[PDB]
């Protein structure tokens, strides 16, 4: 895939910073492209992180795999580490869009099993099942970049 | 706060 | 300019009201959606002016559980 | 440092990742370097019968060895075999370390580990480069190639037989398709990665990299092609394959030659042995073999001027007699033979390459027969 | 049940005794079967210099297994692979169910364990069929002999060498002590156990189990003779041991014997390579080979008269020619030779009991070659 | 040698009543006549214990490894188990001579480096060093036992 | 009978002085050993003749460390 | 007590 880390091998430290009431869950796309899910971070805490420049890191909740912002953007890559500092990934909540929100209670208050239940519009029924996705955001995250 | 305004 | 919505009544800013496209499409007063949830509406369109592009750290925007399924249908809808 | 026991390990030492967010560190059990699989509780059940697949297999040299497993709160730890690479990086890094090791013992080892597997009935279900690992040396500096993650510990994009997309066939075609991407430094039997499923399914099979005149490559596709057959049925057992030419030495294939020639010397010309062996034989002696070995092998050939060009089992006890009278042959004809039996016999199959292949299959009308035992394999 | 973290164990079930109070219990350590050594506080020190050379030496088959090791607030304990029984329980007790393991691939698994150990500079040090171990059956029902309590883990009465009483040999000589041991189904190169030592400072050697009219006894007393050979220095190594015709299958006898005459075909009669072949020649061939023959043989080997009875030489190539030409042979004749190749060898090695013994020592002039290979051991 | 346990592999249950007020280190010959020591009795403490018919046990101090007597014997024999009781072995000390009990005394408070220099006669130091010892009372009870 | 020791007096029976090979020869009164030494020989003789053959356990013969090489030599001397 | 009279 486009969206890859170079196997560039040049250490750089990275503070993952959540700044963010969530759990966040930091993911690693390997050489090949393929996401790898790296232990959660805790809400408010941050961590000195081993990385390598070149290397792509995109973030999402936890539980819900709902896309969050670093330095207000999709995706992370370190740099070197210019001067000896670590360079800092500011996780952060992005504005959702009002559906998207809402659509995130609905889908932790109901279970799956529920969602075509619900006194709704029958679309919503399609839109409440289409979970937070990462390797949907990572067609969309290629498609935009090569554009 | 503006999603919770007094 | 500030414009005026209708359930109550409720007067937000113009470019506040330009979240919604729906309500973009109608101004381009309008009357509805339930009070208690087209005051959401109005907390969101704040919420979202003051937060796109901030600076800070942006605050979890709090729905309660009894008007999820409402405000969803709202916010579908808009 | 995190201590879970026996198990330890820096979490800042990933070596790498498994399914479902497992990662593998470089830990320490027992003062023993290892690999240490952490899963999450989504994965205790799975990480069971890894667990119990590890163990309970019997130890063989190329499957990857367990040591421990320990359960903190949140999570399982797997110690394993620390090893120093996977298969693919020493495809794709040629600048690895590889202290000797070669190709194809590299494939050997992984078809001995893939076959032990089968005879313990246990289907690997996901072989492919990446869970193959190359050790780190011993004491001796010798590296070897294990196997991990078998029996599920399907999805894999471009390594699942056609048919899954339960039986050991499944595991031959993926290993066929490791033994083409070793082979080829990188290739696929199958192209690239996106389109790999869906040639998988069409039956591309394309095996380019496979030079269809060298004596090697004609070997080696003669294996993957029938490894990589879209037809389970027709795909040779693990032990079929250990048994093919692909992996025998220079002196095993001037052997088997010697075995066939020996065979065939009293045999009649009309009986179903010869007849067999001379289907398409003027294409692999290139019309006349005569004209085809050098000129002082000519000289010396030309001493003896009865042997008839079109006919291979000629070629055979040809290329039989120099080997027997080898020490009584002239110096200018031993230097362009070269030396019993590596040079001697890489001086017939490279200028005919497709002999080795074609008299192998001439010859499985009497693999039974306790001479070539070690050349077939026959249950 | 005593549970001093992964190992555990039930202290009424003893497996046997180690030295200086180390009980072995039949345990339990990662839901595996293991066997448990409890070592006592005053050989904590031995069990440390014990676990630092079972997992530090690379892995063998013939290698007992290590798997952890734990401590009490009063004990040690080791788990390592739990075996079935002892060689001494073997040889002893013949009615112990062994599936298919023979004596000397027995005595090649623990000759291969010891040339292992020999290759880490590890020696032994107290090499006896009670160190020797039988293992269980794996999924396939096939027995191994390991090597455990190796490298110290002297005193043992019968088995030290004499100027023990450091190096490798010291292990050769004791291995060849087991081996006869193995051979002789009980007994000792050096006696009964209390005369054992005193037999061992003494030279006695006496190996009369072994009948000097028996191929297989006269091949087996070669070894075993230089195994336990006073001087430290003329004992074979382990890899040289393994070389030895006592290990050759049937197949790789008659291998060497069709290889001894085509290296002396073509050979002139005064040179050192048929000289050396011809000494004592008349006591192998029985003075006329051709009289010792059996009848049926005799009759075809007369349509060829020319051979002379007094040649090792003649006997080798007229053996030799009838393996070439054995498909071609009249029925009456193949029935008594036998089937190629365990049935033809045994036919000639079984009435010149001596010889592959000397014809083996007598072409050690050329083991350097690369035919003779597989034969001999050279570094 | 003379002394072993023959290889019966019938099982028996013996009760070690340690009846005596020391440590009692039970020694089992093997069937080559070897001793082989197993876990210690606690004084007063009795232990059920699986044995084999015919197998030969006898029992010294844990420390010291003094001679204790087992039924009024040097050595006890499991017998088979009669009525399904187990074969008590009253483990006791035996009335040491007062030469004996004395250099056992003096060999606990003095260390063997210090033998030759206490005041005594000086035959009394190659008994001090003579300690007691297992395999030389299986040289002394086979002689007395094939006499 | 009884028979006399001299270090101090003690009186045993000829039974139990029987123990000493010593004085079963000297026998067949005897005065040496302090009488703190020889206390403790009656004493042994006492418990040798109690606890030979008996059918109960039979207590550890309790020595002082301070009377140990004294009593050792009277012990090897008897 | 044979060994310690009173
Ligand atoms: C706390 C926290 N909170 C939020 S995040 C976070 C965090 C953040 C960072 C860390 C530590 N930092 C990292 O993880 C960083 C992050 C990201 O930048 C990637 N990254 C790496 O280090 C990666 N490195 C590189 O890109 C450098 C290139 C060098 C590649 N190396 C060459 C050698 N190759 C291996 C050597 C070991 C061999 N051993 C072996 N033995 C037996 C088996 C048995 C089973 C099994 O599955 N395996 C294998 C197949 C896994 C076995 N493998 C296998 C071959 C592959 C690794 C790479 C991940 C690729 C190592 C840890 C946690
Ligand atoms: C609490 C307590 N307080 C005071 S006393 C006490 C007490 C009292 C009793 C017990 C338990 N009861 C006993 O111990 C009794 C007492 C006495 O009557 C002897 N006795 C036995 O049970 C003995 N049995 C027999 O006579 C029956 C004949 C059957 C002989 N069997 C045939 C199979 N053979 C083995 C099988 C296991 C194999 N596994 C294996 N694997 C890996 C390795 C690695 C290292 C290593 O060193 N080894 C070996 C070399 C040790 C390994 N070995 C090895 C071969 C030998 C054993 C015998 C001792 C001979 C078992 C426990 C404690």
């Amino acid at each position: 895939p486009v969206l890859r880390s170079v196997n560039s091998r040049e250490p750089s430290q990275v503070i993952f910073c959540n700044r963010s009431p969530r759990v966040v869950l930091p993911v690693w796309l390997n050489f090949d492209g393929e996401p790898q899910p790296y232990p959660t971070l805790p809400p408010g805490t941050g961590r000195r992180i081993h990385s390598y420049r070149g290397h792509l890191w995109l973030f999402r909740d936890a539980g819900t795999h709902d896309g969050l912002l670093v330095n207000q953007t999709e995706l992370f890559v370190p740099s070197l580490n210019v001067d000896g500092q670590p360079i800092f990934a500011n996780i952060t909540l992005p504005v959702y869009t009002l559906k998207e929100r809402c659509l995130q209670v609905v889908r932790s208050l109901v279970k799956p099993e529920n969602y075509r239940r619900l006194d709704i519009v029958r679309s919503l029924y399609e839109d409440l099942e289409d979970h937070p996705n990462v390797q949907k955001d990572l067609e969309r995250l290629t498609q935009e970049r090569i554009a | 706060r503006p999603q919770a305004p007094a | 300019m500030y414009v005026k919505l209708i359930s109550h009544e409720f007067i937000v800013k113009r470019e506040h009201a330009l979240t919604s496209g729906t309500i973009k499409a109608m101004l381009s007063e309008v009357n509805f959606i339930p009070s208690h949830v087209l005051s959401k509406v109005c907390m969101y369109f704040t919420y979202k002016v003051r937060y796109t592009n901030s600076s800070t750290e942006i605050p979890e925007f709090p729905i309660a559980p009894e008007i999820a399924l409402e405000l969803l249908m709202a916010a579908n809808f808009l | 440092v995190v201590i879970v026991g026996k198990i330890s390990f820096c979490p800042k030492d990933v070596l790498g990742h498994g399914a479902e967010g497992t990662i593998v560190y470089r830990g320490m059990f027992d003062n023993r370097d290892v690999a240490v699989k952490r899963i999450l509780p989504e994965c205790f059940s799975f990480a069971d019968r890894e667990v119990q697949l590890l163990r309970e297999s019997d130890e063989h040299p190329n499957v990857i060895r367990y040591f421990c497993t320990e359960k903190d709160r949140q999570f399982q730890y797997i110690a394993i075999e620390l090893c120093a690479a996977t298969l693919q990086e020493y495809v794709e890094q040629k600048d690895f370390a590889h202290l000797g090791l070669e190709p194809i013992t590299l494939l050997q080892q992984t078809t001995s580990g893939l076959a032990h597997l089968h005879s313990l009935n246990i289907v690997h279900r996901d072989l492919k480069p990446h869970n193959i690992l190359i050790s780190m040396p011993n004491a001796h500096g010798k590296i070897k190639a294990m196997i991990s993650d078998f029996g599920l510990c399907p999805g894999t994009e471009g390594w699942i037989a056609p048919e899954m997309l339960p039986t050991y066939t499944v595991d031959i075609f993926s290993a066929g398709c490791v033994f083409y991407y070793v082979i080829s430094e990188g290739s696929h039997p199958f192209g690239k990665s996106l389109q790999r499923q869906a040639n998988i399914l069409l039956g591309a099979c394309s095996l380019d990299c496979l030079h269809p005149e060298k004596h090697e490559d004609v070997i080696a596709r003669e294996l993957i092609e029938k490894m990589i057959a879209m037809d389970p049925q027709k795909r040779p057992s693990a032990k079929h394959v250990l048994k093919h030419p692909f992996f025998w030495s220079l002196e095993k294939q001037l052997q088997f030659f010697q075995d066939v020639s020996d065979r065939i010397e009293k045999e009649s010309l009309d009986g179903p042995i010869v007849k067999q062996l001379e289907r398409g034989g003027r294409a692999v002696v290139k019309m006349d073999w005569r004209e085809n070995i050098t000129v002082p092998l000519q000289t010396d050939l030309r001493k003896f001027r009865t042997y008839k060009g079109g006919s291979v089992r000629d070629l055979l006890r040809a290329m039989r007699n120099k080997k027997h009278h080898y020490r009584e042959l002239p110096a200018e004809v031993r230097e362009t033979l070269g030396s019993l039996p590596d040079d001697f016999v890489c001086y017939f199959t490279s200028r005919f390459p497709h002999l080795l292949a074609h008299t192998y299959r001439a010859m499985e009308l009497c693999s039974h027969e306790r001479l070539f035992q070690p050349y077939y394999f026959h249950e």
